[PDB]
């Protein structure tokens, strides 16, 4: 089948500013008719795909001319002249000149912006869950930038590594920034024999471990 | 207005088979080609077939000879696509699309897409979730402003629908995606209020797993 290399896997860009994709191929997309099947898709974050571009530089009714496609034999590019919030997700080709019709990797665009610092929040384990016999110390650290952030548990002053479970979210259409959550889940009684959790994170916008804890005891 | 409605998510077996449905409307079901495509672990996409409604006439990717049959029923203006004897690499989301090419004209028509289907090939029981409210203790982002949570823990297969004060509050809130460990699935939302909102008002988690039938509202209480 056809090959369909796209590059870059992600690109970060300021809005306002132009990008470019570009999608190379195993084969020549030149169709014995003389035309060129190559498309592109962008798929928004929990959306299904859409077609922005065929026929190599044909712009999709209702697509904006911001958006521009060019190309030729194996070798195309989809340009974005100046950037917009609603550009976030991922871009494809996909050639449909060769049977069967095969897809490139995919290009994740990103809204680079100003380094947000996280806003955390340290939450204990609920009366519920207690009665279960487990507990769970959950930690949100939210709406954060550069997405590249390393948080750490520590219960009286040791790391802990086992019973830690994150997520993070995609970025935020709306601010551009990333949420991560990090939940640690231990038994009722060893919780009950600890006094400090720490949730601690390492981030670009502090030279020193962001900070978020508490002492459980009684009363 | 086209449309295309696509059943929902499927829990399936290793070696049995499932029917996956794509309801149309708003344009003649007959005069357009309708192709599924295949989804895995996010960017990874992958074409199966088409078929034309209209004659019946279908064509397949080799990969896929054997594993996926379209029909195509036109009284009812529904495709479906029938996924034989499942293993692991068939655990994805399939989308069916009236992609929009006509060949008589060399050119496209507007591209339509069904929401997706999520099929889950495991042997795994079905298990109901704990849903536990996050209330805030140092947590509470202090003054100005108060974040809750609620825990959605111990559950399987996806997926789990949380919205806060049925779907009233939706600003404000941030649903982190499960993540799977030990057979189960957890999941957490926050939800940032300001400290005049919280505890005056109440805020409700609501949960919902189809799966199991489950439905339950947590109130986040002091
Ligand atoms: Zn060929
Ligand atoms: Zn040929
Ligand atoms: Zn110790
Ligand atoms: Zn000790
Ligand atoms: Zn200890
Ligand atoms: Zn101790
Ligand atoms: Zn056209």
């Amino acid at each position: 089948d056809i090959v369909m290399t796209q590059s870059p896997l992600t690109l970060s860009v300021t809005i306002g500013q132009p990008a470019s994709i570009s999608c190379k191929s195993s084969q020549s997309l030149l169709y014995s008719n003389g035309k060129t099947y190559l498309n592109w898709l962008l798929q928004r974050p929990g959306q299904s795909p859409k077609r922005l571009i065929h026929l190599v530089s044909k712009l999709d009714s209702g697509v904006p001319d911001r958006i521009t496609g060019s190309g030729s034999g194996t070798d195309f590019t989809l340009k974005i002249s100046r950037v917009e919030a609603a550009d976030l997700g991922v871009y494809y080709c996909v050639q449909g000149t060769h049977f069967p019709y095969t897809f490139g990797g995919g290009t994740k665009l990103e809204i680079l912006r100003g380094d947000a610092a996280p806003t955390v929040s340290i939450f204990p384990p609920s009366s519920e869950q207690l009665t279960s016999g487990g507990a769970s110390v959950v930690c949100f650290l939210n709406n954060f930038y550069p997405k590249d952030i390393n948080v750490k548990w520590k219960i009286d002053g040791s790391e802990r590594q086992n019973g830690v479970l994150n997520s993070w979210t995609d970025q935020d259409s709306k601010d551009s920034t990333y949420s991560m959550s990090s939940t640690l889940t231990l038994t009722k009684d060893e919780y009950e024999r600890h006094n400090s959790y720490t949730c601690e994170a390492t981030h670009k916008t502090s030279t020193s471990p962001i900070v978020k804890s508490f002492n459980r005891n009684e009363c | 207005e086209m449309q295309l409605q696509q059943s929902g998510a499927e829990l399936l077996r290793p070696g049995t088979s499932v029917k996956l449905s794509c309801k149309t409307s708003g344009y003649i079901f007959t005069s357009y080609w309708i192709h599924w495509v295949k989804q895995r672990s996010g960017q990874g996409l992958e074409w199966i077939a088409r078929i034309y409604p209209g004659t019946g006439s279908t064509y397949y990717n080799e990969k896929f000879k054997g594993k996926a049959t379209l029909t195509a029923d036109k009284s009812s203006s529904t495709a479906y696509m029938q996924l034989s004897t499942l293993k692991s690499e068939d655990s994805a989301v399939y989308f069916c699309t009236r992609w929009g090419f006509i060949p008589v004209r060399e050119d496209y028509v507007m591209d339509y897409w069904g929401q997706g289907t999520l099929v889950t090939v495991s042997s795994a029981k079905t298990t109901a979730p704990s849903v536990y409210p996050l209330a805030p203790v140092c947590g509470d982002t202090t003054g100005s402003s108060v974040t809750l949570g609620c825990l959605v823990k111990g559950y399987f297969p996806e997926p789990v629908t949380l919205t806060w004060n049925s779907g009233s509050l939706s600003s404000g809130v941030h649903t982190f995606p499960a993540v799977l460990q030990s057979d189960l699935y957890t999941l957490s939302s926050s939800v940032t209020v300001t400290s005049s909102t919280w505890p005056s008002q109440s805020i409700t988690c609501n949960v919902a797993h189809p799966a199991s039938s489950t439905k339950v509202d947590k109130k986040i209480e002091p």
